[PDB]
């Protein structure tokens, strides 16, 4: 029964044991069955295989019918008596063995059976491994070359983290598309120096091995630098993305890792530092950091180990009662802002990665040079 | 239905015809618009074109079947050829069998004969009958293949019989009182059915006698293969010689949506007439699959005087917004509770029939092998509508059933769903319930067994009782129950309903049922519904009422803890607000009192009223420094202690930047706040509790336990709720409450030694600039709280910080090079006196009911 069934549907199923020594079962989503959003083209654990336990006991049902009609398809036709008595002694014990697709025990024992037949060695470690391959909301999408192409299909590529957010062909000519560049405009006075961040950002969705830098942004209140951190946050998902604190680099340090980007939070004004945290932090680590307050930080290092990995930005225009309410409210949590946001920046991705191949230290920053510079000289006496 | 798989596995012989058709037969496809098809089955639909090899091996196949019995639903149709076929809706008036003589036959032949000479000529005739005892008696067919002349020669040889008196007259003979009309019209224009074909509800045709004759151009029966005989196509025959369709298809497939069929015609007449019922119900339909479109459009049809005119539009219109929306919170389950509350009767002899066709196919498709899996399968069609199965999220699978009136449960959890570990009702239910299913099968067993039949048969029959009455004592047994509910596991198992119940911020569970404030006015559910709603209080709903002695009392109590009108509509809409599990305004409460005079009264009230499923108590060491607890929780509030009470900063900034849980405050000596956050401020309210009660006494024990008094304080909280809905549906900071204002302000001023620095000393010039905003204004204020609170070094530029992050932004105008260089500001010295340009920067039926003027 278990042969049978891998060869019915093993498309859609693998087994592997876990870290504690228990095998685990996994299916290949497809359009058309029960699923939350964003599941779909996508590997999905299961803790028992139940649409297996209902395959087997519906669909390997009409095999067998094929093969009882099979049978009294011979009995119709004349034979030789003794063969006859065979086929009837035959189909007598088919029949006695009809129940036993249904019986439960014996569907756990084809489920460990095919738990041993299932087996993929070398498949749990291997999940998420290339960083070129993000889950979205409708299916899956890849940035090895541009163009970028969304597998909107199945595919042996396994896929389990994801984020909810479903992934949009870039248009410029969408309300939502203009609308988020006007207040990405409106967000930064400067031209080349938003240009260089929105690049770094777009950089920051990389699941790889980063550049190892650090960027600090200013806010004063009501200006939405808050707003972007959530917008990014919530788009990229928890699966990548993971809230960090102040604590902590101020001394949870494992949840980090695996991660693509980290932010933190505004916290009073007494914000302080530990030398030796960044420095393991300026040092695997695979993800985007960076840091978010509402007054500047304080530095106690003069190393230029550290300095290298450290930028700085401060926020010059505020929104008052002009701030959009609707932007803290409604656009945050509204899909095809995100959406539009998620297009434009793995559109940005795609460009920078024409135009500098990822080598980002090759884009020129002269405000943020130079605010990092009059940085380090208020800091590092 | 059923009976086809007692007869299938009543003939040992009949696999023929379907292996025939599954391997042999399969590949000669046909369309079924088309018109070359030759033959075709009415039970699915089929339409075939094929040659006369597999014609005549099918025919003797059902010569065969026949002669052991069976029932089949074939059909043909008769092409540019065919011989005489013709059928008589011969009506009698009264039911006694005239039967007919060889004479009567002989001259019907000879009639036949004479009105066949004068058309296209160069014969075997063959009569059938009814088998009687009907209304209308029996009927008339007699066939003719042995010539091919399908033409508009059939049809005038038609309007001659039409108009024929001599056969009108033979049937006289036999008392007949139909002379006409008994003949179709459309006789040869439509498809016939082989002979032994019956039709839906009645037996197959018998035949009298067999009898032929010859032509000439100039004078004017157990030994052959009846079936492949009578063939109007059969050229070769022996004995004689050769002389929209998506809605079908819907109805061709989908046993759900077969059912569908059936108990969409009992529902009532309004649901098609009216835009709501017509659109909840197409939404369903949609929701559950989008292959019920040819469904909906039968609706349509069934309500076709909207449907063609612009019905149809709307119908698609919906069908695609349908598409637009999603995760509609509909299923098939409201239109079971419908069909129910309209026709009970019908329902419950419907679905008994449905669960009792499931077991019978069951039980015939293994002989009686019952298994866990029928089982349960069974279990989910009766009582699915009750239960749903998901796993948690440590990995276990856990029950949940829908409490309803008449059974044992506590006080709250009507209409609501409930958790056990164990299925009980369900592991009842099967020992109870399927009992009855069982015998109407059993039952069913004898009443075949009372059928005479063939021996074997009987045989077969009697093992089969014998197997199912071994497997029947099984039901009973731990084990199998145990397999049962795991295989009900599989089935009912839900994906995503754990995370979904308590999701919807708009639903309350109360004590008589569901309270829903959506829409204004609010409703009070209190029957079946497809919320999946868990959580609930003890506290049972009532609709608003001033007259209630209770109502008018709490009225004057609150009235008397604050007279004044405005401020206390504001507190109270605030209180409203923690009915609502979603997201609140971000806005502290801060309430002082004496003692004895109530507030802690108010306080154990709502925490009495809202339950602790929704609302609970917090403790100051978190807020002087567990927290994670707030969440869905919509109140949060404290108990008055002590004199020293301090707030953390950062534990504040946590608390007020997810969190849905309105908090309130409550002491009797001042907070100590040592903070100059605006952001923290804005959000900040204060009062304290004014008037002084002395010698209702009872307040403090009575009244917190009279149902009466928290059932009419729940349902002015949710009048109250409605109607600040009225006006600004959540936007409370419209409300102006002046004295609450007021005292937020001074007590700022108490704690924020800054703020109330910049409101004295600070005032916004209209005109000029303040290029005097620098280091200078820090000095100032150092002096200035040298002077008048502490000589100390003050900070250094930290002030200046605080002072851009802080209200100040209009007031603090950045420089062009946005550091700071306020612009029309002036600073107030020793002594210094400012010019006038300069700003700082009803019988309680009002109670029972305000008004929008403050």
């Amino acid at each position: 029964i278990a042969k049978v069934i891998y060869a019915m549907m093993g498309n859609k199923f693998v087994v592997d044991v876990d870290s504690n020594g228990k095998y685990v079962w996994f299916e290949f989503v497809l359009p058309g069955q029960p699923m939350n959003q964003g599941e779909i083209w996508k590997w999905r654990k299961e803790v028992n295989p139940d649409e297996l336990h209902i395959y087997i006991s519906e669909n390997f049902s009409r095999v067998m019918d094929r093969i009882t009609e099979h049978i009294k398809y011979h009995l119709s036709q004349p034979h030789e008596s003794n063969i006859l008595n065979y086929y009837k002694k035959l189909l007598k014990a088919f029949e006695r063995s009809k129940s036993k697709i249904f019986n439960d025990s014996f569907k756990k024992g084809v489920i460990r059976q095919a738990e041993f037949l299932f087996r993929q060695r070398s498949f749990i470690q291997t999940l998420d491994t290339n960083p070129h391959l993000l889950g979205v909301g409708n299916g899956v999408l890849s940035i090895e070359t541009i163009p970028a192409k969304l597998i909107n299909h199945f595919h042996e590529h396994p896929i389990h983290q994801y984020t909810h957010i479903c992934y949009v062909p870039f248009n410029p000519e969408n309300p939502w598309t203009k609308l988020l560049l006007n207040a990405l405009q409106d967000i930064i006075p400067e031209l080349d120096a938003r240009l260089w961040i929105m690049f770094y950002l777009s950089t920051a969705i990389f699941r790889g091995l980063k550049e190892a830098l650090m960027l600090l942004w200013l806010g004063g209140g009501c200006n939405g630098k808050t707003f972007l951190m959530r917008l990014v946050a919530m788009v990229l998902g928890d699966h990548y993305a993971s809230k960090l604190n102040i604590s902590l680099l101020t001394s949870a340090f494992m949840r980090l890792k695996g991660r693509g980007y980290g932010y933190f939070e505004e916290t009073n004004k007494s914000e302080v530092l530990n030398t030796s945290r960044l420095k393991e932090m300026v040092n695997q680590m695979t993800a985007t950091m960076v840091a978010a307050s509402n007054y500047n930080f304080i530095i106690d290092t003069t190393d230029h180990g550290t300095w290298r990995r450290l930028r700085h930005y401060r926020s010059k225009v505020k929104f008052c009662h002009k701030e959009d309410p609707r932007f803290i409210h409604e656009y945050i949590m509204d899909p095809d802002c995100q959406n539009a946001f998620f297009s434009i920046l793995v559109y940005f991705w795609e460009k920078l990665q024409k135009e500098y191949n990822g080598q980002i230290k090759k884009v020129f920053c002269p405000t943020i040079e130079s605010e990092t510079e009059a940085y380090r000289k208020s800091q590092d006496t | 239905t059923i009976q086809l798989t007692a007869q299938r596995k009543y003939l040992a012989e009949v696999q023929a015809l379907e292996t025939l058709l599954t391997r042999e037969l399969s590949v000669f496809l046909t369309e079924p618009g088309s018109k070359k098809t030759n033959i075709i089955n009415r039970i699915t639909g089929k339409t075939y074109a094929l040659p006369s090899t597999e014609l005549l091996r099918l025919y003797e196949h059902l010569e065969q079947c026949r002669k052991q019995g069976a029932l089949m639903y074939f059909l043909e149709r008769q092409g540019t050829y065919s011989g005489l076929m013709l059928d008589y809706d011969l009506k009698l008036n009264t039911n006694a069998v005239p039967p007919l003589e060889p004479p009567a036959l002989s001259r019907l032949c000879h009639r036949i004969f004479v009105h066949i000479k004068n058309s296209s000529v160069l014969i075997h005739f063959f009569f059938t009958l009814k088998p009687e005892v009907v209304q209308g008696k029996y009927g008339f067919h007699v066939l003719i293949p042995g010539l091919k002349l399908a033409a508009s020669t059939k049809k005038s040889i038609i309007g001659s019989l039409q108009h024929d008196a001599t056969v009108q007259k033979i049937l006289h003979e036999q008392g007949v009182t139909n002379p006409e009309s008994c003949l179709d019209p459309h006789s040869a224009s439509v498809p016939s059915l082989l002979y032994g074909s019956s039709k839906l509800n009645h037996k197959p045709y018998q035949l009298k006698t067999g009898f032929e004759l010859v032509f000439d151009s100039s004078d004017p029966l157990e030994s052959y293969n009846l079936v492949s005989e009578l063939s109007l196509t059969n050229e070769q025959g022996s004995l004689v010689r050769p002389v929209d369709h998506s809605l079908s298809i819907l109805m061709l497939h989908d046993p759900e949506a077969r059912y569908l069929h059936k108990i969409l015609n009992l529902l009532p007449p309004e649901y098609y007439v009216e835009y709501p019922l017509w659109s909840n119900v197409v939404f369903a339909l949609a929701n559950t699959s989008a292959n019920y479109r040819p469904l909906a459009e039968w609706f349509s049809q069934k309500c076709p005087e909207k449907w063609n005119t612009g019905g149809k539009e709307k119908l698609e219109k919906l069908w695609n917004d349908a598409s637009h929306h999603t995760e509609k919170k509909i299923t098939k389950r409201s239109i079971m509770y419908w069909a129910h509350k309209h026709a009970p009767q019908q329902y419950k002899e419907i679905v008994e029939q449905g669960y009792f066709s499931i077991l019978a196919e069951y039980v015939y498709s293994y002989n009686g092998m019952l298994e866990h899996y029928m089982i349960a399968k069974v279990i989910y069609a009766m009582m699915g509508n009750k239960f749903v199965v998901d796993v948690d999220s440590n990995g276990k699978y856990v029950w949940f059933e829908f409490v309803l009136p008449g059974q044992p449960m506590n006080q709250g959890e009507i209409w609501k769903w409930r958790k056990e570990v164990n299925p009980d009702e369900l592991h009842i239910y099967i020992s109870e319930n399927f009992s009855r299913v069982m015998d109407r099968i059993t039952e069913h067993i004898k009443y075949h067994l009372s059928q005479p039949h063939e021996s074997n048969i009987l045989n077969y029959y009697k093992k089969l009782l014998k197997a199912f009455e071994r497997s029947k004592s099984k039901i009973f047994n731990d084990s199998f129950k145990k397999g049962v509910i795991r295989q009900a596991e599989f089935l009912f198992r839900q994906r995503s309903f754990i995370q979904t119940l308590d999701t919807n911020p708009h639903l309350l569970g109360v004590g008589n049922g569901v309270l829903s404030i959506e829409t204004i006015p609010a409703k009070l559910i209190n029957h079946f519904h497809e919320h999946p709603i868990h959580q609930y209080t003890h506290i049972c709903y009532v609709p608003f009422n001033p007259e209630n002695p209770w109502t008018k009392l709490l009225l004057n109590a609150l009235q008397d803890i604050i007279p004044e009108l405005d401020a206390r509509l504001w507190i109270m809409f605030y209180l409203s607000t923690a009915i609502f599990r979603g997201l609140k305004e971000a806005l502290m409460l801060l309430w002082l009192g004496g003692g004895c005079n109530g507030k802690t009264f108010l306080m154990r009230l709502v925490a009495m009223v809202l339950g602790d499923h929704y609302a609970s108590k917090l403790n100051i060491s978190l807020l002087t420094s567990a927290f994670m607890r707030l969440k869905g929780r919509g109140y949060g509030y404290f108990e008055e202690t002590n004199k020293s009470e301090v707030l953390n900063t950062s534990r504040l900034k946590e608390m007020v930047n997810q969190m849905t849980a309105t908090m309130v405050a409550a002491s009797n000596y001042n907070f100590i706040i040592d903070t100059t956050d605006h952001g923290t401020w804005r959000r900040l309210r204060h009062y304290r509790s004014k008037v002084k009660f002395c010698h209702d006494p009872r307040f403090i024990h009575e009244y917190i336990m009279d149902p009466d008094c928290q059932n009419a304080f729940f349902s002015i909280l949710v009048y109250f709720w409605e109607k600040l809905q009225k006006e600004y549906n959540g936007q409370i900071k419209k409300v102006f409450c002046p004295t609450i204002e007021s005292e937020t302000e001074a007590y700022r001023k108490s704690q924020d030694t800054l703020h109330r620095f910049i409101t004295e000393r600070v005032v916004e010039s209209p005109s000029a600039e303040t290029v005097y905003n620098l280091s200078e204004v820090v000095t100032a204020y150092a002096e200035w709280y040298n002077t008048n609170i502490n000589v100390k070094r003050h900070i250094a530029l930290e002030l200046s910080q605080e002072l851009e992050n802080s209200v100040l932004e209009k007031y603090l105008q950045w420089s062009p090079n946005k550091t700071r260089i306020l612009k029309g500001c002036r600073i107030l010295h020793k002594f210094e006196t400012l010019q006038p340009g300069e700003s700082y920067i009803e019988p309680k039926n009002k109670w029972w009911e305000w008004s929008p003027n403050p």
